[PDB]
C-alpha cells in the first residue's frame, strides 16, 4: 500500500532498487523507525562494506557528506529515509 | 568522492482531511450505534 | 567506531490520525453489519 | 521555551557544550532543519576538523557509526539534534 518515491539519489540503479527493498523488509519487520534505521545500516554493510549510516523519520532535515555513487533519499509512504555512505 | 548535501521532509499535506474524516466517522458511528441499541431492544 | 542508534519521543500527530482513521474505518464497518444484521431480523 | 537536554553523548564537555551553542546560534538564523542541519555541521568540520554529518528534527529514528568522542544526541526545545563524525 506504501510505494515507493525517490526524491534524490547518487548511487547505482541495483543498489538504489535494493534499499527499497531493505526499506520494506525493515518495515514488515519493525514499526519504530530507529529499528528499521539499524536493519537496513547493517544489511548495507555487509553487502556493500562500512560505514554506512541510515536515518528513517517523518519530520526531520539533514546536512551531510557521502561518497559518490552511495547515496539515497526516498519515501516508503509518508515515511523518509536517508541511507548513505561516509567511512 | 565528497559531496556535500542535505535533505528536508514535507509532511503535513492531507492532515485537514483525515481530521474532517475522523470527525465524520465518529458521527455516523454513534448514530449507528444508537441505532443498534434501538433496534436490539425490538428484537 | 562505535554504531549506536537514536529515536525521537514518539511520535507524529499524522500517524495518530491515520491510526484513528483505521480504527474508526473498522468499528463503522462493523457497526453497520450489526445493523444490517438486526435490520434482516425486522 | 528552548532549553537544552541531552538525551545521549560520547564527547568532551567542551565540545558538547559548543554544540549546544552552535544549535542555537542556527536556530536563531533559520528556521527551516536541513538549514540548521548544515550550518553545523559546516561549523565543526572547521572547528573539529572533517567528517561530521548532522540530523535535525521531530519525528525520526537513526542508525549510524561514529568515531569515538565524537557523538551527541540533544534537544533544542522540541527539536531533536544529532551530530557525530564519521569519515
Amino acid at each position: 500500500d506504501r510505494k515507493a518515491v525517490i526524491k534524490n539519489a547518487d548511487m547505482s540503479e541495483d543498489m538504489q532498487q535494493d534499499a527499497v527493498d531493505c526499506a520494506t523488509q525493515a518495515m514488515e519487520k519493525y514499526n519504530i523507525e530507529k529499528d528499521i534505521a539499524a536493519y537496513i545500516k547493517k544489511e548495507f554493510d555487509k553487502k556493500y562494506n562500512p560505514t554506512w549510516h541510515c536515518i528513517v523519520g517523518r519530520n526531520f532535515g539533514s546536512y551531510v557528506t557521502h561518497e559518490t555513487k552511495h547515496f539515497i533519499y526516498f519515501y516508503l509512504g509518508q515515511v523518509a529515509i536517508l541511507l548513505f555512505k561516509s567511512g | 568522492g565528497s559531496v556535500s548535501r542535505g535533505t528536508q521532509t514535507e509532511g503535513g499535506s492531507g492532515m485537514k482531511q483525515l481530521e474532517d474524516k475522523v470527525e465524520e466517522l465518529l458521527s455516523k458511528n454513534y448514530h449507528l450505534e444508537n441505532e443498534v441499541a434501538r433496534l436490539k431492544k425490538l428484537v
